[PDB]
RNA sequence: AGAGUGUAGCUUAAAAGCACCCAACUUACACUUAGGAGAUUCAAUUGACGCUCUGA
């Protein structure tokens, strides 16, 4: 009897994964595609933030899906005030983020705000971008 | 708790020497940032 | 870490068909406590980032504490409590230093699952144990 | 039950100055800065003060100094803008501008009728208006400031409670954008209180537990 | 006597008389020697409370203290069949030299016929 | 006008060859495949083309043992790798328990 | 290729207003080529600039005093952010544990707080804030005792206006 | 005042296994490799400290 009381034993592809916004209504919107930006005009110490937000989001179980950088910005010293030139340059990287609750929101923009380092800039929204 | 991110190296392997220098914003806060050519000061217009 | 579930799962009953059916203190903690603790600064953490371990020492303490377990072990993959006994173990606890003579110097000691040779064993083994009446049978 | 509604806040200004580093902080940012160095590679102040040197020591026999007191002169006449507001005052603990280091929470004071109670700013819901603009009327009203000052959520982070006809208190979260505190000398008698000194500022346990919402630092 | 010399597709080979393994956990590192029924023989972990006393230097101690055991119990051929990440772990490299010059070959000899 | 053309293959008459409780000498083939669907056990082999023979005269016996492939099956370490952590994988394989004992010890001479 | 079928959907055609749209995609192929932002490429690859320049410093050595040096500042490294991460991770787990209750309270309490309070305000949209810095100040660039940064109004340009 | 009790984070673990932390690779993560850290609330199943509860 070929099947058996002991058929579909191994299966292999209902157990693993095979091949916008969060609706969600009343509790509401769990939110979704964020881009938290993080510039900085260093960039060590832009890197080790990234460094600490993809640590904090797995270490959470909120689902991050990017750490890619935007590239960086190219000006002298302004020349807003013998005119003065010096090149300084700003460091911007993308860090994503794709599960998150409202109930989780506030919190863990928390643990993102006190843990911020010096000179750094956030910046969380949608998504419309790309290199 | 704003030093949790504070400290670290350069993560890159070939690279130029970078200095402590202090620039400062049109705000009136300087930050410790690192740049050549070691200027310890730089003023943003 | 899939490796060491997955051989876990090679332990379990499954009712379905298997390969292996067809095939198969309160002081002494406080004084150990205190001991580590100790061992933990004559390293100097400078014998960490190659140690020695004199084994001679160790070896004696483990014939005392955790020689008659292991020795179960070999008394029966040798298979001797089948023969012996016919199953029925014991765990023993008086550890047998027996040795035979390579004529004045040095001794052959017999271990449990040693090979000796019988030009080594034409004599009878010189014996202690330390412990103290008893019968012993080859 | 009759249960008697009223509502809260919780008001927050982040550090605006960075922690200072702790002794082995301090060593640390000594040892990576060192192994920095090392590492370094094809540096452009000193491409021209090591071997721009080697033909100034044999040019004579046949840049890098003078450039660096100019680095120094301005950084000797920048007096730097002090991070100090702390041993001047000592005691006008309803600044503003007294801890640089750390979060901070608005505390204010009703002497009720029936208890005299030191207060963490609550407010009152009418059977209209939401939990959440609950919280956003009272900085207007109780305190006659202009903080524009973004608010966190609607869900709220504490709940204690007294019956007697039993009272509810609802605490939120909120920040600080920049501050007009207009006529700080006034008697609506507030203070600026951080963690460590509410410690001999509250008695009761429906205040005690309230750092159970706090960034703890 | 048979090895079992099937099961090329699974991981290790089952072909064997006596086999290492090693368990690294954290704060301990146990090594076992079995036979192929699964029966271990001889064991030196560090749960041992006897080398508890006196990590690579752990490792590297084990393999001085079961070589010192395998000879006192007869078991002189081995077979270590690691992941080929763990056969570059500096760990098992210091396991392997306190095993092969502490008396034991771990290469199998050959099952003969004929 | 039937533009299909070719499939004139005739069947490859793949399966198993020596069913279970069969008993087989050593050599014998105990099934031909394509895609795997038995793997080797105990005392099984496999060819080029991927058949499962018999290395000891014995008895063929057919389990569901747990799957492990090996570290350098760089096409199914992702496999594992993507499973959730109360997953183990279950193939199907094809045993030999050997009959005949490999030898006995007998008297040549009274030497 | 739906950038070129609004084009020869127009140039089939010919109207006057096809004329437009043709002329104006042009325009809007580099203005999505500008909206969109594959053109730039990062600064994390090396220039080889720094290419044959590796020799001008490579002098190193290591002494024992240090190295044990070394050794211990990691593992009280190791120490350090060890117990500071668990009260943080501790103060997430109470902060939550002082949200979990707060909102079965009012749920079991008032069905129209039950449903006010899982949604959120959409201002988490539009946040950013700017880092702790060294100096706040009281001000700034310098107001005028003798130096300054800010740029000074006397015959007054920064900008048209003052 | 009444109560449930009690192994570091967790554990039909009994001084264990997992988790966890810092490095080194990785844009990072992950993996791996080198390391790091820890608990039976205390006295003879009792008695007595720590929390979480039911109180005013
Ligand atoms: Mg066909
Ligand atoms: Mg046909």
């Amino acid at each position: 009897y070929k099947t058996k009381p002991t058929h579909g034993i191994g299966k292999y592809k209902h157990l693993i994964k095979a091949e916008v916004r969060a609706i969600n209504l009343g509790t509401d919107y769990e939110y979704g595609v964020l881009n938290i930006h993080l510039t900085a005009y260093d960039m060590t110490l832009a890197e080790s933030y990234a460094q600490y937000v993809h640590n904090l989001c797995n270490s959470l179980s909120i689902k991050v899906e990017e750490s890619y950088a935007m590239p960086t910005k190219t000006i002298e010293v302004l020349q807003l005030q013998m005119l003065l030139d010096s090149v300084l340059t700003t460091h911007e990287r993308v860090v994503q983020i794709s599960g998150l609750s409202a109930t989780f929101a506030e919190i863990f923009l928390e643990i993102i705000q006190s843990s911020l380092p010096e000179g750094v800039r956030l910046s969380v929204k949608e998504h419309t971008e790309e290199d | 708790d704003s030093s949790r991110a504070s400290l670290t190296r350069v993560h890159r392997q070939a690279y130029a020497r970078l200095y402590p220098v202090l620039l400062v914003k049109q705000d009136g806060s300087t930050i410790h940032i690192r740049y050549r050519e070691p200027r310890r000061m730089l003023a943003m217009p | 870490r899939y490796r060491r579930r997955a051989e876990q799962e090679a332990q379990a009953p499954h009712w379905w068909r298997t390969y292996r059916e067809y095939f198969g203190r309160t002081q002494q903690l406080l004084e150990r406590k205190q001991a580590i603790q100790e061992l933990r600064a004559n390293v100097e953490e400078r014998a960490a980032r190659t140690a020695s371990v004199p084994l001679d020492a160790v070896r004696a303490e483990w014939e005392r504490t955790c020689g008659p377990y292991h020795k179960q072990r070999l008394a029966e993959y040798y298979g001797l409590y089948r023969d012996l006994f016919h199953g029925a173990t014991f765990v023993p606890r008086v550890p047998l230093h027996v040795a035979y003579a390579v004529g004045e110097d040095d001794l052959m000691p017999v271990y449990c699952g040693n090979e000796v040779t019988p030009t080594e064993a034409a004599q009878a083994p010189e014996v202690t144990y330390e412990a103290e009446l008893w019968t012993l049978l080859l | 039950s009759p249960w008697r509604l009223l509502g809260a806040l919780c008001l927050q200004r982040p550090p605006v100055v960075s922690k200072p580093l702790t002794p082995l902080q301090e060593e640390m940012a000594s040892l990576l800065q060192q192994i920095e160095i090392e590492r370094s590679l094809y540096s452009d102040h000193e491409l021209r003060a090591l071997d721009e040197n080697q033909r100034l020591a044999k040019k004579k026999a046949d840049l890098a100094q003078d450039l660096e007191d100019m680095w120094e002169q301005k950084f000797l006449q920048f007096k730097l803008g002090a991070r100090i507001t702390e041993a001047d005052e000592k005691n006008d603990r309803t600044s503003l501008n007294r801890k640089l280091d750390r979060n901070l929470v608005l505390l204010v004071r009703e002497k009720f009728g029936d208890q005299d109670v030191w207060i963490l700013p609550q407010a009152e819901w009418q059977p209209g208006e939401t939990l959440r603009g609950t919280a956003e009327r009272t900085l207007a009203t109780l305190s006659e400031n202009n903080m524009e000052a973004k608010f966190l959520g609607n869900a709220p982070c504490g709940h204690y409670t007294f019956k007697f006809l039993g009272a509810k208190v609802f605490f939120f979260k909120a920040l600080l954008l920049t501050g007009d505190f207009s006529q700080a000398g006034n008697k609506g008698h507030h203070v600026w209180v951080t963690k460590d000194e509410l410690g001999d500022y509250l008695k009761p346990k429906y205040l005690a537990q309230v750092r159970r919402f706090v960034s703890d630092l | 006597a048979r090895k079992e010399r099937g099961w090329r597709t699974v991981f290790p080979s089952r072909e064997f008389w006596h086999r290492l393994r090693v368990i690294r956990t954290q704060h301990h590192v146990e090594a076992l020697v079995e036979h192929q029924n699964g029966k271990v023989v001889v064991s030196a972990s560090t749960r041992e409370w006897a080398i508890k006393k006196h990590n690579v230097v752990a490792c590297e101690s084990i393999g001085r203290v079961l070589a010192q055991r395998c000879l006192e119990a007869g078991i002189n051929f081995m077979v270590y069949q690691p992941t080929p990440w763990e056969a570059a772990s500096d760990s098992m490299k210091r396991l392997q030299s306190a095993m092969t010059e502490g008396g034991v070959v771990l290469r199998e000899p050959q099952r003969i016929y004929e | 006008s039937s533009k299909n053309l070719g499939g004139k293959s005739s069947g490859r008459r793949q399966g198993i060859k020596k069913m279970e409780g069969h008993y087989v000498h050593a050599g014998n083939i105990i099934a031909t495949q394509r895609h795997f669907r038995w793997h080797p056990g105990a005392h099984v082999g496999v060819g080029k083309n991927k058949c499962l023979y018999a290395l000891e005269e014995g008895i063929v016996r057919y389990t569901k043992e747990v799957y492990v492939p090996h570290p350098r099956n760089t096409e199914a370490v992702d496999l594992i790798t993507r499973l959730p952590k109360g997953a183990v994988l279950y193939k199907t394989f094809v045993h030999v328990v050997p009959a005949k004992p490999e030898g006995t010890f007998k008297l040549v001479a009274m030497l | 290729p739906m950038r070129s079928e609004p084009l020869r959907k127009k140039k089939k055609v010919d109207p006057k207003k096809d004329q437009e749209a043709k002329e104006r995609l042009k325009r809007k192929i580099r203005k999505l080529e500008k909206a969109t932002q594959l053109i730039p490429i990062e600064d994390f690859i090396t220039p080889l600039k720094f290419l044959d320049k590796a020799r001008e410093r490579p002098q190193v050595e290591l002494t024992f005093e240090e190295t044990e040096r070394r050794a211990l500042l990691l593992k009280k490294w190791s120490l350090y952010k060890q117990q500071e991460r668990k009260m943080e991770r501790d103060t997430i787990r109470a902060m939550l544990e002082a949200q979990q209750e707060a909102l079965e309270e009012l749920q079991l309490e008032s069905p129209k707080l039950h449903a006010e309070a899982i949604k959120r305000d959409p201002n988490l949209f539009p946040f950013e804030k700017e880092g702790p810095h060294y100096t706040p100040p009281i001000p700034n660039y310098q107001p005028p005792e003798g130096r300054y940064n800010d740029i000074t109004k006397v015959y007054t340009q920064v900008e048209f206006k003052r």
